[PDB]
């Protein structure tokens, strides 16, 4: 878990404001878990990506 | 609104401290003798 | 042999007696002479609170904790039938005894802990075909762990099962869904698992002694929030005698 | 507003016959109840077992019936478990008792009917006080 | 050196000492410190105490929840009693703040310390070459403590029995007080209230009839204090025109003339009322109550004919009845 | 942000103390 | 733990004799005039 | 839902009658001859399915039995109910006068 | 003690009060937005 | 998943990144227990500055 | 409409002390539940005081 | 509605506190409706009325 | 906790501006020449 939660545009320091203040968890909230991984896919099995 | 809960008292001593701290200065110097 | 003065103050009155490394042997058992348990005794030595694994199931372990109550924690007195069964198994049966004693542990965060440490109701059981009782010769059983505080017991706004408030008169014209779980007190009743397995025998005496290993819920607050799990790893002696 | 002998008119026995106590037994039974009850009985209640008071109908389904100057009398001889299947005059003030309870020693037939008929003339004055406890004080 | 210990003790009693650490001081200063920092810390973040020793913390700390009026430092266990409770006889802090440790730290040093105050009183006086006694009046307050924190847990077989140290927790301890005791109905604590007022009273006469009779030596437009001059020779009042007004406002014979018979009353006053009500408190520590008039008064046929003693014995019982919830389990409450 | 505040208000008072009875007006005699 | 117990002993004895050693050390001479 | 099992059980049998199964010992002081001996053997005697069990206490003399026979009518029988069993709450439930 | 002699006595004009305040409270009027958010 | 730099926790670090990791009530940084950190624990650090 | 389960009794019972049972609206406000006075007690205290 | 509102013990002034600040409103709610008279009854029929 | 929003700025207020106040006086009067 500890891995897949650094793989998280929500620990990169680059987002955030000026006057957003407090802590990150004021943001998206206490992170609880790890939902998993996700694969889309679509009619033909093809398996795509989020950019 | 859904405002900040601590915006009113930063903006209430963010003009009373230094607006104190001048006051305290103009008044201690008009009252200086001669 | 010490009498009272002898012992006040020590703390070695939650202690549960003792046997040598001598003995170590083997008491026997006439399987058609009824025997019972004289004096029954567990001595806590660790309580260990398994941790809620948070939202992120990953399973959880046990953790120590340190006792924030005193050296009030021994169950002693403890007595009944000790019956012989048909495939030569024995079953202990308590009767009565100082069968409880609430115990209050702390933890990492801070968080007290309290539990009901017992064994009432203990219904514990050997191997089949026991005609002595040698080292290590398990005995297993599950008791009852009944609601942590009684009936009686009134919360600080006056609120209580068996007598007191009915809601929280201090907010007179609250909605009262919400207040629900805390208003409506509950009683608890579960089960719980301990093995005691010998060490020391000691057939000339008949007494036998050992370590304890049990596990139970702990206090739920007539419930108002979950209770937590709890391990409790002692020692024990026993006397048994014919009667 | 007065104690009158038509207050004093307590039960004699259990065949209904009654008798008439006098302004004079009533303050010394009241002053015997004192020295040899309230210790424990104190306002017709029980300190050292509040399960059992001396309210008239806690008395009458006793047993034997001891409400009444015959049966309270009786008990101060030889008391009795309230379903009376069992003596207690080791553990209970009483006559046959007086070496273990002194107080009981002065104690003559003439006083013990008077504490017997404060008994019963108390809850007439007091009611529902004599028998609860704090609650009506 | 005209020698280390031979100068130690030239400085301790100097009088030339901003503060004057005395030779109680030595003793004073270390355990006032103690009393003080333990206070401060417990009070803003110790964790609940289970107080009637019945496993049902109390949390009295900032932190855990309560204001500056109902926090409070609480007192020890009930499972301790008057047992001595010192860290070292824990087998951890945890346990020691469980058990109200922090109390007993706070409430022996103080009084320790409070004491040697007074011991100080003392000593300061007597190398200014004043009279002494000026402690002695210090006795009635520090007596009022000890019986509070120490007279009254003694007496009653417990610290968990003492006066809560906060400001709802001392609440606590009148509220419950009255109910076991009916305090008010004591003798010793009426002399208390007596002494009280009246200090507050005379506190005003005497504060006002020698204000209102000060020499006049100020402008209309300056402060009439500034008429006084730290170290004068004279009075600043004219104690004969207060004598004269306040003479004519009851009757001569029943006025102070004599500033010196003024002012031992002005002390005696307070300092013997505080005195009883000291001793009221470390009375009523042996089961020695106010006055039971309950069901006295009764009419010509046997009924109870109630007094105001009445309806405050049911006010008590509501106390008596409600207090200590879940630590009673038998019907006569004693303890 | 209470404990805060109540802790602060006692530092407050704790601050006055000390500059009270080590900066005080020092108490002259006779000549003022 | 049974350390703390020592230091504080150590502690109050150091201050408790400081204090005995103290008035014994000609205390009723420290005074204005008489002595 | 929580429920207040014992502002519930008062809905029952048990608060109209004597439960054999739950009310505290004390209750028996109510009735003529059964306190003492009886309520300790009733008690004692755990759990009946049915009112008449009662009258099959072993050892009960033939008197006894007699009683028991009479007062029936004021005896109930509901659920064990743990809240109002426990504690051996039913030889002092904490109430006293 | 001797009176410490590297002591000067300290000035603000009117003016410089004005100046002062104008400052104090535009800036507030511009921040308070962003403290209330 | 919660660890300071989550909790806009700014000087805690500075003192891990030196060996102070853990809290006279038992927990610590990195997640242990039963560990005993002595004296020098977040507690003592913030206790010495204030003296 | 009747209600007969004990609870649902009770609750209305515990309403009854206070007069004519009304219906609010707890929300909004974010209300505690506790009572509060009128204007004219408030004008009330403020002049018998001053006065 | 408007007379039996005048009818609740929740807007008696001699109800409140000095620090229970605001609105009558920040109390028991914003009143929406008039639930009704409510009757109590036992098994017997008889009409039971609340203290 | 479950707190008055007002009571930060009620409390800081209550503080600051008499305070403020007796400061302003203490100063000017301190530099009074003479
Ligand atoms: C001026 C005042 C200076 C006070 C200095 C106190 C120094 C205390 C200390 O070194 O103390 C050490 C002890 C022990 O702390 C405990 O220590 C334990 C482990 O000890 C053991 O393990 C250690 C190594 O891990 C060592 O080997 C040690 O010798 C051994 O006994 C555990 O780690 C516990 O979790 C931990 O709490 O002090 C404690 O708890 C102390 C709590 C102290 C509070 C003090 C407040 C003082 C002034 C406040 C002013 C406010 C204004
Ligand atoms: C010097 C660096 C420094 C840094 C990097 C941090 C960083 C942090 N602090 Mg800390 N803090 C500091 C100093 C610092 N602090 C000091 C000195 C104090 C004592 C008051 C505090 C008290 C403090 C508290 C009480 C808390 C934090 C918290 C936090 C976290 C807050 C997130 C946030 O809301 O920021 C907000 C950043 C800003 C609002 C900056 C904007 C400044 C602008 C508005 C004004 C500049 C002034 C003026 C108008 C300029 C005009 C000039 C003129 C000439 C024109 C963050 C990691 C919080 C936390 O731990 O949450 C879990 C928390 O509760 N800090
Ligand atoms: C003179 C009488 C007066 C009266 C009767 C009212 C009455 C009312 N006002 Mg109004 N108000 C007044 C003057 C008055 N106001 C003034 C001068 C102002 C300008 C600041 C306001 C501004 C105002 C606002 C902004 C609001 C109200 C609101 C309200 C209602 C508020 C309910 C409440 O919370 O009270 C609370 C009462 C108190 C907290 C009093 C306690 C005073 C104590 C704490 C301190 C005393 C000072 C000091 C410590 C003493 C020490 C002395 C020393 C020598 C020892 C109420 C009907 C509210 C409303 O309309 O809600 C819907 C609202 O939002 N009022
Ligand atoms: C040339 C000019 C150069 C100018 C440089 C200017 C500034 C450099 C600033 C560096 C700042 C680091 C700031 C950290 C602030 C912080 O952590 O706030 C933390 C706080 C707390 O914020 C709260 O935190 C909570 C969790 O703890 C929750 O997250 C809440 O939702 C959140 O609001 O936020 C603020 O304080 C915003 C404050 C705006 C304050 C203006 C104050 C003005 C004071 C004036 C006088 C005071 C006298 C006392
Ligand atoms: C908040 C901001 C507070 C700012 C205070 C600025 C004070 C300047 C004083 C000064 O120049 O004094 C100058 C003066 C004396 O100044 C001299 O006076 C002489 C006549 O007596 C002559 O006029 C001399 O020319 C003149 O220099 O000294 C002092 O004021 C010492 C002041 C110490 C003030 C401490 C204030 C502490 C406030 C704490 C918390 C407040 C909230
Ligand atoms: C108690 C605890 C307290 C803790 C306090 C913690 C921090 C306190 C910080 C306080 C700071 C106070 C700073 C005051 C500075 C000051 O007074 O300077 C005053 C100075 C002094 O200027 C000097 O004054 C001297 C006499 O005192 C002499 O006259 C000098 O010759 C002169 O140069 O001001 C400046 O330099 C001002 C430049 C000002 C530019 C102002 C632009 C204003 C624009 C306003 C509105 C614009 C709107 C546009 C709309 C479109
Ligand atoms: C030997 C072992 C000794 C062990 C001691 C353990 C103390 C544990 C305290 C604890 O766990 O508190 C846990 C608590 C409670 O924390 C509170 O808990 C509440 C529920 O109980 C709520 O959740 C509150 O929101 C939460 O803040 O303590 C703290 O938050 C403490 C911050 C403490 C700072 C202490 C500074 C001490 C400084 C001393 C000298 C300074 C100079
Ligand atoms: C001898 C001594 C005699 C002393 C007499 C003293 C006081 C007499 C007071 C009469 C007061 C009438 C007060 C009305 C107050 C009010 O309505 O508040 C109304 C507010 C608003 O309150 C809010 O109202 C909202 C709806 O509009 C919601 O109901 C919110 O829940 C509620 O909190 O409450 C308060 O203000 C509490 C304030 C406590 C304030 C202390 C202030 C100290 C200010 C010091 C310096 C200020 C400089 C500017
Ligand atoms: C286990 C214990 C560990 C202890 C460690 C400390 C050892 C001792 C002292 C030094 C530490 C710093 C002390 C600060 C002194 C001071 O301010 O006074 C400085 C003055 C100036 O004189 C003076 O100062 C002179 C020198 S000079 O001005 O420094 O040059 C000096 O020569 C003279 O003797 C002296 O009296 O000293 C005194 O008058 C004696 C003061 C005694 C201390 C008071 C304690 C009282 C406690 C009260 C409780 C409430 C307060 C609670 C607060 C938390
Ligand atoms: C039941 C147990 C009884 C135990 C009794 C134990 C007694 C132990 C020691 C007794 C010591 C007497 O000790 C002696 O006292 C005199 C004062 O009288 C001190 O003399 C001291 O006082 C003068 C002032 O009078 C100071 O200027 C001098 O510097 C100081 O030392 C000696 O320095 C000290 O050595
Ligand atoms: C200003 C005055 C300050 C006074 C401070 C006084 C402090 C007094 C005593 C501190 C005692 C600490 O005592 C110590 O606590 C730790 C738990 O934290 C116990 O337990 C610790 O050591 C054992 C091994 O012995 C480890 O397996 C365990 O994981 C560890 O937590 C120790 O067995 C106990 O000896
Ligand atoms: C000097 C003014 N006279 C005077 N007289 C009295 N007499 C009583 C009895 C009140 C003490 N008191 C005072 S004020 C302490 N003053
Ligand atoms: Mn604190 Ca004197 Mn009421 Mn027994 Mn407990
Ligand atoms: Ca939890
Ligand atoms: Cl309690």
């Amino acid at each position: 878990e500890k891995l897949a939660f650094y793989d998280y545009i929500g620990n990169n320091p680059a987002k955030g404001g000026l006057f957003r203040t407090g802590p990150m968890n004021k943001g998206d909230g206490i992170a609880q878990a790890w939902k998993g991984h996700a694969v889309f896919r679509n009619k033909e099995g093809e398996e795509l990506f989020v950019r | 609104m859904e405002v900040n809960q601590l915006g009113l008292i930063a903006t209430a001593l963010f003009v009373l401290v230094p607006s104190v701290f001048l006051i305290i200065l103009y008044v201690q110097t008009e009252s200086q003798q001669k | 042999t010490l009498t009272y003065d002898d012992i006040v103050g020590t703390g070695l009155a939650n202690k549960c007696p003792t046997l040598d490394d001598t003995a170590r042997g083997a008491y026997p058992i006439d399987s058609s002479q009824t025997y019972r348990i004289a004096r029954l005794c567990l001595q806590p030595t660790t309580f260990l609170v398994k941790e809620e694994p948070k939202n992120k199931r990953q399973e959880a372990e046990f953790v120590p904790t340190k006792l924030v109550t005193r050296e009030t924690t021994s169950l002693d007195q403890i007595q009944g039938e000790l019956k012989v069964n048909s495939d030569g198994s024995l079953t202990f049966v308590e009767e009565d005894g100082i069968d409880f004693q609430p115990v209050t542990v702390q933890m990492a965060g801070g968080e007290r802990i309290p539990l009901l440490f017992t064994v009432k109701n203990l219904v514990a059981s050997t191997q089949p075909n026991v005609t002595s009782i040698t080292t290590s010769t398990d005995f297993k059983g599950e008791f009852n762990v009944p609601s942590y505080r009684t009936a009686n017991f009134l919360d600080p706004k006056g609120r209580g099962l068996a007598s007191g408030y009915d809601s929280a008169i201090a907010l007179p014209q609250a909605k009262e869904e919400e207040l629900a779980r805390a208003n409506v007190k509950r009683f608890s009743l579960t089960k719980g698992q301990i093995s005691l397995n010998v060490a020391k025998v000691d057939g000339r005496t008949g007494e036998i002694a050992g370590t304890f290993e049990s596990e139970q819920l702990s206090d739920d607050d007539m419930g108002a929030h979950e209770p937590h799990e709890v391990k409790i790893q002692g020692v024990f002696y026993a006397s048994i005698e014919p009667a | 507003a007065e104690l009158t002998p038509e207050v004093l008119t307590v039960p004699l026995n259990s065949e209904g016959k009654t008798i008439t106590l006098t302004e004079k037994q009533y303050l010394e039974g009241k002053r015997l109840f004192q020295y040899a009850c309230a210790s424990c009985h104190v306002g017709g209640i029980t300190k050292t077992n509040p399960s059992l008071d001396l309210r008239t109908e806690t008395l009458a389904l006793a047993t034997p019936p001891r409400d009444n100057i015959e049966g309270l009398v009786d008990y101060m001889k030889n008391p009795t478990t309230y379903d009376g299947e069992q003596e207690i005059a080791e553990v209970h003030p009483s006559l046959r008792s007086a070496d273990i309870f002194p107080k009981m020693r002065n104690l003559t037939e003439k006083d013990l009917v008077a504490i017997a008929g404060h008994i019963l003339v108390e809850p007439k004055i007091l009611g529902d006080k004599w028998g609860g406890g704090k609650v009506y004080y | 050196s005209a020698n280390l210990w031979e100068r130690f003790c030239n400085w301790v009693t100097s009088t030339d000492n901003r503060l004057y650490v005395g030779w109680f001081g030595v003793i004073m200063i270390p355990t006032l410190l103690a009393a003080t920092i333990c206070f401060v810390i417990a009070f803003i973040a110790a964790p609940p105490v289970d107080i009637d020793g019945i496993r049902e913390p109390v949390s009295g700390s900032l932190l855990y929840g309560n204001n500056i009026i109902t926090g409070a430092v609480v007192p020890s266990s009930n499972a301790i009693g008057l047992h001595f409770y010192p860290i070292w006889e824990a087998a951890s802090l945890d346990e020691w703040l469980y058990n109200g440790g922090p109390y007993q730290l706070i409430i022996f040093h103080f009084l320790l310390g409070a004491s040697c105050y007074m011991g100080r009183q003392w000593e300061l006086s007597y190398r200014l070459g004043m009279r002494p006694w000026i402690c002695v009046a210090y006795s009635a307050p520090l007596a009022s403590a000890f019986a509070v924190f120490l007279i009254y847990p003694i007496g009653q077989g417990s610290f968990s029995d003492g006066m809560p140290l906060g400001i709802s927790g001392t609440f606590n301890f009148m509220i419950v007080f009255q109910a076991e005791h009916n305090i008010l109905m004591h003798p010793f604590h009426q002399l208390g209230v007596a002494g009280v007022f009246g200090g507050a009273l005379f506190c005003a006469m005497h504060g006002s009839l020698v204000t209102s009779s000060l020499i006049r030596e100020t402008t209309e437009t300056e402060s009439a204090n500034y008429g006084y001059k730290f170290g004068q020779e004279e009075e600043t009042y004219n104690i004969v025109a207060a004598h004269g007004y306040f003479g004519r406002l009851i009757f001569q014979y029943a006025s102070f003339n004599n500033s010196r018979s003024l002012h031992f009353f002005l002390a005696a006053w307070p300092v013997v009322g505080v005195w009883f009500t000291a001793l009221g408190i470390s009375t009523m520590a042996f089961n020695l109550n106010g006055f039971n008039f309950n069901h006295s008064v009764i009419d010509a046929k046997g009924n109870v004919i109630n007094t105001w003693a009445d309806i405050i014995n049911r006010a008590n019982l509501g106390m008596e009845v409600m207090h200590e919830r879940n630590a009673h389990n038998f019907p006569l409450d004693l303890a | 942000m209470e404990t805060i505040t109540y802790v602060f208000i006692f530092a407050c008072i704790i601050a006055l103390f000390f500059f009270a009875i080590f900066f005080r007006e020092p108490p002259r005699i006779t000549k003022k | 733990m049974e350390t703390l117990k020592i230091t504080v002993y150590i502690v109050v004895t150091f201050f408790v004799l400081l204090f005995v050693f103290g008035f014994l050390s000609g205390d009723p001479a420290r005074n204005p005039k008489r002595k | 839902e929580l429920v207040n099992v014992v502002d519930e059980k008062l809905g029952t049998a048990y608060g109209e009658k004597i439960d054999l199964n739950n009310t505290n010992i004390a209750a028996f002081i109510q009735y003529r001859g059964l306190y003492p001996t009886l309520a300790k053997l009733i008690v004692k005697n755990a759990p009946y399915e049915s009112v008449e069990d009662v009258l099959n206490i072993p050892g009960l003399t033939e008197r006894q039995k007699q009683i028991l026979r009479e007062n029936l009518e004021h005896f109930t029988v509901t659920e064990v109910e743990t809240a109002l069993v426990e504690g051996g709450d039913r030889y002092n439930n904490g109430l006293y006068k | 003690m001797e009176p410490n002699p590297n002591r000067q006595p300290v000035e603000l004009n009117r003016t410089s009060l004005y100046l002062g305040l104008l400052l104090i409270l535009v800036l507030a009027l511009l921040f308070s937005s962003y403290f209330f958010n | 998943l919660n660890p300071m730099w989550r909790q806009g926790m700014f000087v805690l670090p500075f003192m891990a990144r030196l060996g102070v990791t853990g809290s006279w009530s038992g927990w610590s940084i990195t997640g242990e227990t039963g560990i005993d950190p002595g004296f020098w624990s977040f507690e003592g650090v913030a206790l010495a500055h204030i003296v | 409409q009747t209600f007969t389960d004990p609870p649902t009794v009770k609750s209305y019972a515990r309403k009854a002390i206070f007069g004519e049972i009304f219906e609010f609206d707890t929300e909004t406000l974010n209300s505690d539940g506790i009572f509060r006075t009128s204007p004219r007690g408030w004008f009330t205290f403020a002049h018998a005081v001053f006065a």
